């Protein structure tokens, strides 16, 4: 029996993703059209942050790749955020073949620039989980000058799509070992069961000290019950965002709001009232109680986000099988987590505010 | 068996079914008396002592 | 197949009496909570024996919080040696249609999303008990969603009372009440936190503009028969309008570039509109009756195709 | 699987031409059924409902995309039961929004700008297949407009795919969207007072100093006449839990393009899958 899946083709500029260096079987993340970025920053930003930062940080990237809703490969995205992982011995190995295998001049000037774009995304508050969209995993490619024809599986099992070379037709999901974080071993779930795969971003909101991390988490938990497991890992980021994410918002000093008196006003029958026609008349509305609530500089929910997840797929096995090998990407040996038999299902993002 | 009518379109309800019925036997009995006096058994038997 | 369907095999043991074996065959369309997506499980895992916490068998409110940590599955055929189920989170069948069964006293209609609720009602606590195995099978009740948001609200608001009637519902003019019992203090505090977080997070700087519309709603309630039928006889904003005259702050910081009401509504939809999924579990399931009847009576099967 | 919507006889010459134009367009049927009349499809079956009445009705009904159109019957396949079997069904834009590859697409009632058959005496309203991240925006902009009628020029400006949208282009849509505005405001004003009665201090605390330290306690796991308050909790959780479904606009459609352009423009067709 042959299972059913779905292919996509798209003509893609090869500035940010390289289907030649990244071999068949890596993740791909698509963007919005970058004319939308400098205006959403102008509109969704909290008061007192530089809206003129996202339009300048992206402008320094297009002027760095010349020496259009494109595509960012996963191995490019991990090495851009490589200064924020725990296993720094392998995080500087993923960067080691990004600068050395990607076609171009000074690829190492893109990573320090694209990460400056992602730091401008968190700061100008257009979060890239509203911009990075899932696109399928690589099965084949057709090369050309300055662009390529990318074939991918937007939905289905990875191991069903034919590669094209009859010497080695299949492709397994290839991931670097820096992003792949289990929750079976670290929590103690050793029992068999089908496992879900999740894409997870993490932020950290400070003044010019902001981060990015991209993870692929394998778990036996539903998407309805991931938020207690993300909080246990990333609760350090949750605390640092509620007190330091609210900065240059001007607070009311000292407080102006009194306590809310409706429990005391409604108990006393001597308090003055109004009818349905008497209200919204100034002769009768001034006799009531005056109440001027002040919500300014409060740490709102969107200014306290620490992570964001989405569905990515599952492994319908009883015992899902991972591997830890060191594949050679050209001349650089890289710690690689190899996933076996991934059935792709995209889903919508979900902030962990 | 439970009989079937087929329906068109998408198939909303059924898998074919059986019914195993068991019922308990109720037992009764019927009596009829019958008598013979000693004046007649000496005719049915045969010779005397 | 792997994608479209997923069949589990809940195994049946050796020693089962026929008063127990003939009770499982009446459990054809039910809802079964698997803990995993294993393909071979046993009845000691499905039953209420595996449901207990450390020593404490929880009440109807803690019965919610260990549903959404599990996987709902529907029995599709009861064989003598095993029970075959299909977990709803993976996929339905090849055809994508699995027959459920009403345990409610409530009819279903077309396109209603189904959320499942514990056996909360009176005259409803029907636990299929197997005597030879000492197993109870507490089957949940498939209800329509606008009932399932009432009952969770009736149960969560009841525990807030006892930290210092309600149990009478009405649906389509039919009176029905739910059981009252003392609640364990543990899972009640897990519900109050999920309220106040998703409640306080829905408050934004822009909400002080919406609060100035409370005298506009109340003055409109004397003219429109829609707003009079909206507010309530026992609402808060009717009593908030007769006593409090709110007014907005004049200016906003960086009040040229940002939209105050737009950030207030999106933050309300993602936190307080999301709240019905954070107390109960998700309505995965909705009814699509094809040709039989638009109304499914109680005790009757109903075809089902998945809902987002 | 494919349904058949039979056209009743009495078709005039422009009326067959108008039904010929709606090739790749979304149609709501009541129940999945082989025989189906056209009068259950049309706008007469919806009675006129407002935008809230359509959002309720677009969840009880089952959407279907038209295939080829025969001169006697309309052949449509539903998006729930008939699309997992077949591969890919084409879908036409009625939107001003260009579709990109990989978008999840929900549907919106026709707020922006009506094929009417005169011989049959019915109208036809068709939904707008725009992507779901805009669907939680375009609804949220317009509800935010109606609150101001009880603006700002950036509120009518939407940039998607480098293209400018103008929500202004105002009169009848304001009265069309009124029952949303009366339910969106009420569920917030009831919401932010019951919190403010349970925990009455939340505005009196200092913003970045006291209110944060009272927020960290709410976030941590280890820390454990009469106002009709507790009957207003239940009153609010069923109404706010009702608007959570209707304004979710959960995605039906995901576009995966194969042998074509990455951007599907206005008026063109886009390939559609809903299953792996």
């Amino acid at each position: 029996g042959s299972p059913r899946h779905h292919l996509t083709r798209q003509v893609i500029l090869t500035d940010l993703c390289q289907p030649n260096a990244d071999r068949a079987g890596t993740l791909l993340l698509a963007l919005r059209h970058p004319a939308d970025l400098p205006h959403l920053a102008h509109q969704r930003a909290p008061p007192g942050r530089q809206t003129e930062r996202l339009g300048e940080a992206w402008g320094q990237l297009m002027e760095a790749t010349a020496l259009r809703a494109g595509l960012v490969s996963f191995n490019f995205l991990v090495a851009a955020c490589a200064a924020s992982y725990d296993a720094r011995d392998a995080a500087d190995a993923v960067r080691a073949h990004v600068t050395a295998n990607y076609r171009g001049t000074r690829v190492g000037a893109r990573l320090d620039r694209f990460s400056e774009c992602l730091r401008a995304m968190v700061h100008t508050h257009v979060f890239p989980h509203e911009v990075m969209r899932f696109f399928g995993g690589l099965v084949s490619w057709v090369t050309q000058d300055e662009l390529a024809s990318v074939t991918a599986v937007c939905a289905g099992p990875q191991e069903a799509a034919h590669t094209g070379h009859p010497g080695r037709p299949r492709s397994a999901v290839i991931l670097p070992a820096c992003a792949f974080v289990d929750l079976d071993a670290e929590l103690g779930l050793g029992g068999p069961g089908a496992a879900f795969l999740y894409l997870v971003f993490t932020y950290r909101q400070r003044r010019d000290q902001e981060l990015c991390c991209v993870y692929v988490i394998k778990s036996q938990l539903p998407p309805r019950g991931l938020e207690p497991a993300l909080e246990r890992l990333f609760g350090r980021l949750r605390i640092t965002n509620t007190i330091h994410g609210t900065e240059d918002m001007t607070p009311p000093a000292p407080n102006r709001n009194p306590d809310f008196p409706l429990a005391g006003l409604a108990a006393n029958p001597q308090t003055p009232r109004c009818s349905a026609g008497q209200v919204t008349n100034p002769q009768f509305a001034d006799r009531l109680y005056r109440w001027q609530p002040d919500l300014r500089g409060r740490p709102t929910a969107r200014t306290c986000t620490y992570a964001a997840f989405a569905e990515l797929g599952m492994m319908p096995e009883d015992s899902p099988r991972c591997l830890h090998r060191t594949e050679r990407f050209g001349a650089v040996s890289v710690p690689v987590v190899i996933l076996e038999g991934v059935v792709w299902r995209p889903g919508e993002w979900r902030a962990c505010a | 068996h439970q009989p079937l009518i087929a329906r068109d379109g998408p198939h909303p309800i059924e898998q074919p079914t059986h019914n195993y019925m068991t019922k308990i036997i109720d037992r009764r009995a019927l009596n009829a008396a019958f008598s013979l006096a000693t004046e007649a058994i000496a005719l049915l038997t045969g010779e005397a002592l | 197949m792997l994608a479209d369907g997923f069949e589990t095999d809940i195994a049946i043991p050796s020693g089962i009496s026929r008063p127990d074996a003939a009770a499982l065959q009446r459990c054809e369309g039910r809802v079964v909570f698997l803990p995993t997506i294993r393909r071979q499980l046993t009845l000691a895992d499905v039953a209420h024996e595996s449901f207990v916490s450390g020593g404490v068998s929880p009440d109807t409110l803690g019965l919610l919080l260990a549903y959404r940590r599990r996987f709902p599955a529907v029995i599709t055929r009861v064989l003598p040696t095993r029970i075959v189920a299909c977990p709803l989170d993976v996929g339905l069948t090849h055809a994508g249609t699995v027959n459920l069964r009403n345990t409610s006293p409530v009819d279903l209609c077309n396109g209603d999303p189904i959320s499942l609720v514990p056996p909360v009602f009176e005259g409803q606590a029907t636990d299929v008990r197997l005597d030879s195995l000492d197993l109870t099978l507490r089957f949940p009740v498939p209800l329509p969603s606008p009932l399932a948001r009432e009952i969770v609200a009736r149960l969560v608001a009841r525990g807030i009372r006892d930290l210092n009637d309600l149990n009478v519902l009405y649906y389509n003019g039919s009176r029905l009440s739910l059981l009252a019992d003392v609640q364990q203090l543990g899972p009640v505090n897990a519900e109050l936190r999920s309220l106040v977080l998703n409640m306080v997070y829905s408050i934004t700087e822009g909400t002080t503009i919406i609060l100035t519309l409370i005298p506009r709603l109340f003055a409109l309630s004397a003219q429109d028969g829609y707003v009079n039928a909206l507010l309530q006889m026992q609402s808060v904003t009717r009593e908030a309008a007769q006593l409090i005259h709110p007014e907005a702050p004049a200016l906003m910081q960086d009040g040229e570039r940002r939209l105050p009401l737009y950030e207030a509504l999106v933050a309300w939809l993602t936190h307080a509109g999301q709240l019905g999924d954070t107390l109960a579990l998700a309505p995965v399931v909705r009814v699509c009756t094809f040709d039989g009847a638009a109304v499914v009576r109680s005790g009757d099967m109903a075809p089902v195709i998945r809902y987002p």
